[PDB]
């Protein structure tokens, strides 16, 4: 009663255009546990994404990872896209590679 | 392996 | 090194969407190595690492048999629950338990854990000495009578020192080139100019396992605690975690700044600057 989540957007390798690569969007700090996770490029929603299982950290907050695989480049722009109940409205933030 | 020990 | 097992559960309930959905999932250390889903089409304990495939039908069927049992069993505790918080049957509510063992570098118990949260807050907890609970208010001191009558804390002894630890070890042997393998984080400083008059300078730590890490700003000698910004680890998806620190610093003082890094799987702590 109620903790919005934390949000990180971030690639599993070191981005190379051109390059295959794993695009991440970590949620965690939040309670409860129902969450709306969705990867955009381009503004469009990532239809092949998967996630992990719940789970939660000493504080009692759950945390997920959503991820999925991309080939980064220099145009292509990458976001996560996060709902939850301590939320008005979805919270958008970019994949900058440099974070 | 879990526990095998309730309900609250 | 130092070791732990733990089990994280959570059960969640959705009135009016059918009954309480139950989830388990275990960890040794970083690694998460089984789950559990009400919600799955066939509701059944699955492998999440690969040493744990080694273990025989009984293994899967019996821990499939306890998820199960807690299944109906956490129902009750949240029919339970919203009655001794005297709440409407309209809310949805969640209980979790987090409970294992941590082992010293030895293989020897260091301690066990047993614990539980109701919507998010401390409900009740089993104290050190195994023996003994700490209830947070007077609905988790109607659960501590209940569970002191029918001798949990006894139960749950045995199990913390006998099969938890014996499990572990188990675990640890099967994994031995991953659960016993560290590995050390790949360090480097990035800057970026914020303006004509600062920059950040971004220490970063990727690749490495477990999630244990500690990554600090020092300016001449001295922590930069509340000038430093410090991200959550987070996992890169291959086991391994990433994490970084950064410090926006005035143009012409990057080399005050030496970032330090420290890591199970690090012979000694890195030092680290800018390299222009």
């Amino acid at each position: 009663i109620q903790r919005t989540p934390k949000i990180q957007v971030y690639s599993r390798h070191p981005a190379e255009n051109g390059k295959s690569n794993f695009l991440n969007c970590y949620v965690s700090g939040f309670h409860p546990s129902d969450i709306e996770v969705d990867l955009l490029k381009n503004g469009e929603r990532i239809e092949k994404v998967e996630h992990s299982d719940l789970s939660f950290s000493k504080d009692w907050s759950f945390y997920l990872l959503y991820y999925t695989e991309f080939t980064p480049t220099e145009k292509d722009e990458y976001a996560c896209r996060v709902n939850h109940v301590t939320l008005s409205q979805p919270k958008i933030v970019k994949w900058d590679r440099d974070m | 392996n879990p526990d095998i020990v309730y309900q609250y | 090194g130092s070791h732990s097992m733990r089990y994280f559960y959570t059960a969640m309930s959705r009135p009016g969407r059918g009954e309480p959905r139950f989830i388990a999932v275990g960890y040794v250390d970083d690694t998460q190595f089984v789950r559990f889903d009400s919600d799955a089409a066939s509701p059944r304990t699955e492998p999440r690492a690969p040493w744990i495939e080694q273990e025989g039908p009984e293994y899967w069927d019996r821990n499939t048999q306890i998820f199960k049992t807690n299944t109906q069993t956490y129902r009750e505790s949240l029919r339970n629950l919203r009655g001794y918080y005297n709440q409407s049957e309209a809310g949805s509510h969640i209980i979790q338990r987090m409970y294992g063992c941590d082992l010293g570098p030895d293989g020897r118990l260091l301690r066990g854990h047993d614990q539980f949260a109701y919507d998010g807050k401390d409900y009740i907890a089993l104290n050190e000495d195994l023996s003994s609970w700490t209830a947070a208010d007077t609905a988790a001191q109607i659960t501590q009578r209940k569970w002191e009558a029918a001798r949990v804390a006894e139960q749950l002894r045995a199990y913390l020192e006998g099969l938890c630890v014996e499990w572990l070890r188990r675990y640890l042997e099967n994994g031995k080139e991953t659960l016993q393998r560290a590995d050390p984080p790949k360090t480097h400083v990035t800057h970026h100019p914020v303006s004509d008059h600062e920059a950040t300078l971004r220490c970063w730590a990727l690749g490495f396992y477990p999630a244990e890490i500690t990554l600090t700003w020092q300016r001449d000698g001295e922590d930069q605690t509340q000038d430093t910004e410090l991200v959550e680890t987070r996992p890169a998806g291959d086991r391994t975690f990433q994490k970084w620190a950064a410090v926006v610093v005035p143009s012409g003082e990057e080399q005050r700044y030496t970032c330090h890094v420290q890591h199970e799987g690090l012979p000694k702590p890195l030092t680290l600057r800018w390299e222009p």
